[PDB]
């Protein structure tokens, strides 16, 4: 009813608990489009609809935090997602970012090759992607779990997110992974959520909530993908632009949470329940350092 | 004692007609702010827009080397306001005018010192 004042919609709690299986996707908008205001590019209004709804969330926020950013460069040369998540971030905080071709930024440090060249020293307290291939979408053979980049990402994170963290990561009909769905069952909550200015395509971004280390339940990935398509088939939503229009409460508070270092034999409860509820941080504090590998034949 | 001289290629080839650059980058935001030239976040008024800064600086955009003993850019890493009446060649507007030093207003749109 009132779901056009919002900034987008999120997938209820009813539907993830059922036993379906796959089917194809059949949308009944589609070469429908929103109005945009005078002069504003496409991928700026999408970018500021997922930092409107990560406000209503329990992150943690310390002195000196640290982001990273992969697939970031665009066909005309420049790069805009960069330009809105540091106008969002407090004053002072350090940002990295990344590509296969090459391109011109505002961030802090920059480096260019395939992503499994990419090697780093410290630990990190947010990670965000949107790589993509376009060859994928073929309607004539059978829709299988995929490999390729999606096989670097489960490992860095296991490797290299401090306990406390979280993240943000995009799909398509036929752009996803069955291990990616089993990994979202090691944090406190997760989610799938869909943008207001885009919803007639079948793109979504897959969300997890502070990190725990181990698992809290367990999930069967081919499963849950089919009770996805199954939502989006029969519930149709409406397109809209209204909330971009008033931008008196955006940037993100600062909150000062504290930051410890500890052994692997000292969690007990007390300390399982401070990370459930946003308030600390489990790291090393010294300084940052990176690199890139290279071939020689020429 | 040979160096090439591109500041002026491009006021040349203006003057006998061609498009200028485009692709510069524009922002949302309330346009209630300040007033002033270069800045650390967003601060148009109710005659102005905002910009990302990499995207409007001609060295960057070309590929060359910044004119200076040590290469250093005054504009990557932050955000600069334009007149709404020029808009259209926002890298034309920043290689012609000059920032006063007391008061931060641009020389000829809003400094009132003398
Ligand atoms: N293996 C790989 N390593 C690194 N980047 C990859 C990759 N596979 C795909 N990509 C990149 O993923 C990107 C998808 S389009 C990105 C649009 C951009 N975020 C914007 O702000 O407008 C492409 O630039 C592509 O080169
Ligand atoms: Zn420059
Ligand atoms: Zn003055």
């Amino acid at each position: 009813s009132s779901q056009a004042w919002q900034p987008g919609v999120a997938m209820p709690n009813l539907y993830k608990m059922q036993r379906m299986l796959l089917e194809k996707c059949d949308l009944q908008n589609y070469g429908d489009s929103a109005t945009l205001p005078k002069g504003i590019m496409m991928n700026v209004a999408k970018y500021t609809q997922l930092c409107q709804y990560l406000n209503t969330l329990t992150l943690a926020v310390p002195y000196n935090m640290r982001v990273i950013h992969f697939g970031a460069g665009s066909d005309k040369g420049v790069a805009p997602g960069t330009a809105v998540l540091r106008q969002w971030l407090p004053t002072g905080t350090l940002l990295v970012d990344s590509d296969l071709n090459d391109f011109v930024s505002d961030a802090d440090s920059t480096l260019i090759g395939d992503c499994a060249t990419v090697h780093t020293a410290n630990k990190w307290d947010l990670i965000i992607s949107d790589m993509y291939d376009p060859k994928t979408k073929k309607v004539t053979k059978e829709n299988d779990s995929k490999e390729g980049f999606f096989t670097y990402i489960c490992g860095f994170i296991q490797q290299k997110l401090a306990l406390g963290g979280s993240v943000a990561i995009k799909i398509t009909e036929h752009s996803w992974n069955a291990d990616l769905y089993k990994l979202m069952g090691h944090f406190a909550w997760w989610t799938a959520f869909v943008t207001n200015v885009n919803a007639s395509s079948s793109e979504a971004f897959l969300i997890g909530c502070n990190y725990l280390g181990k698992p809290r339940e367990q999930i069967d990935g081919y499963v849950m993908h089919a009770n996805y398509i199954f939502w989006r088939n029969t519930n149709p939503i409406q397109l809209s632009s209204y909330s971009l229009f008033d931008m008196s409460k955006f940037p993100l508070k600062l909150r000062g949470t504290a930051v410890m270092s500890l052994k692997e034999g000292q969690i007990n409860d007390m300390i399982l329940s401070l990370l459930s509820k946003g308030r600390l941080i489990i790291r090393e504090n010294n300084r940052v350092v990176i690199s890139s590998d290279v071939l020689v034949n020429n | 004692a040979f160096a090439v001289d591109a500041a002026k290629a491009y006021k040349d080839y203006l003057a006998s007609g061609g498009q200028p650059i485009t692709n510069c980058v524009k922002m949302l935001c309330t346009h209630t702010g300040t007033g002033q030239a270069i800045t650390v976040t967003p601060e148009a008024n109710m005659d102005q827009e905002s910009f990302g800064g990499a995207s409007c600086c001609l060295y960057c955009r070309c590929h060359i080397d910044h004119p200076n003993p040590k290469g250093f850019c005054d504009l990557k890493g932050k955000y600069v306001q334009i007149p709404t009446t020029c808009a259209n060649d926002p890298v034309g507007f920043t290689l012609k005018n000059t920032v006063c030093t007391v008061c931060g207003m641009w020389k000829g749109y809003g400094c009132s010192c003398d």
